[PDB]
C-alpha cells in the first residue's frame, strides 16, 4: 500500500557485469528524489543493494525512467542470481512493491573481442 | 495543434521479419487516437499495439511491422513516427534500421 509502484520493464533480466539500458514504466515520480535500487537478502543477517544509474533528465514525463543496471556484487559466478528491485524515495525513502530481477553470468571470457 | 513528438526508443536496430517487442517515451498522446509508423522511400507499416499498451500517455509498448522486403541482404534503415487518427498529424521521424537475415 504505497505511492510508489514499478508498472513494466523492457527487460527483467540482464548482466552481472551492469551497465543495460533498461526502460522502467512507473507511477507518479520527480526526477530528483526517485531511486531504482536493486537488492537482495544475504539471508543470514546483512543485504545487499545496488543502484540503477540514471540522471533526472532521464525521468521521462514523471510515469517513464530509462537507467542502466547496477553492476551485480558478484561479478563472478557461475550460475544466474535472482534478486529483486523497487523504486524508492531519497525523501522519506519511501519503498514501492519490490519485483524480481535476474542477473546472469558475464560471457564466457567477454574478452573475445578478436583479440 | 500540438507537436506529438518522440523522447526515444529503446532500440535501433531489430529483426526485418518484425514482430519485435520495443518501447517508446513520447509527449502526451491519447491512447484512443494515436499509432506507431514505420515509413520509407515507397513502403509503410503501422505497429502493432493496443490502447492498453500505452503507458500514462507518455510511452508506448509496440511489437515493429514486419517489413516490406522480408528477404533484404543489408541494413535497410526507416523512419519511425507518431500520427493520431483523426486529423492525421505526424512526430518528426526517429531513424530504426531493420537488419537482414
Amino acid at each position: 500500500a504505497s505511492n510508489l509502484k514499478i508498472v513494466r520493464m523492457d527487460r527483467t533480466a540482464g548482466c552481472v557485469t551492469g551497465g543495460e539500458e533498461i526502460y522502467l514504466l512507473c507511477d507518479k515520480v520527480q526526477k530528483d528524489d526517485i531511486q531504482i535500487r536493486f537488492y537482495e537478502e544475504e539471508e543470514n543477517g546483512g543485504v545487499w543493494e545496488g543502484f540503477g544509474d540514471f540522471s533526472p533528465t532521464d525521468v521521462h514525463r514523471q510515469f517513464a525512467i530509462v537507467f542502466k543496471t547496477p553492476k551485480y556484487k558478484d561479478v563472478n559466478i557461475t550460475k544466474p542470481a535472482s534478486v529483486f528491485v523497487q523504486l524508492r524515495r531519497k525523501s522519506d525513502l519511501e519503498t514501492s512493491e519490490p519485483k524480481p530481477f535476474l542477473y546472469y553470468p558475464e560471457i564466457k571470457d567477454k574478452e573475445e573481442v578478436q583479440r | 495543434t500540438s507537436e506529438l513528438r518522440i523522447c526515444r526508443i529503446n532500440k535501433e536496430s531489430g529483426p526485418c521479419t518484425g514482430g519485435e517487442e520495443l518501447y517508446l517515451l513520447c509527449d502526451k498522446v491519447q491512447k484512443e487516437d494515436i499509432s506507431v509508423v514505420f515509413s520509407t522511400a515507397s513502403w509503410e507499416g503501422r505497429a502493432d499495439f493496443s490502447q492498453a499498451d500505452v503507458h500514462r500517455q507518455i510511452a508506448i509498448v509496440f511489437k515493429t511491422p514486419p517489413y516490406e522486403d522480408l528477404e533484404i541482404s543489408e541494413p535497410v534503415t526507416v523512419n519511425v513516427f507518431l500520427q493520431r487518427l483523426t486529423d492525421g498529424v505526424c512526430s518528426e521521424p526517429l531513424p530504426f534500421t531493420y537488419l537482414p537475415r
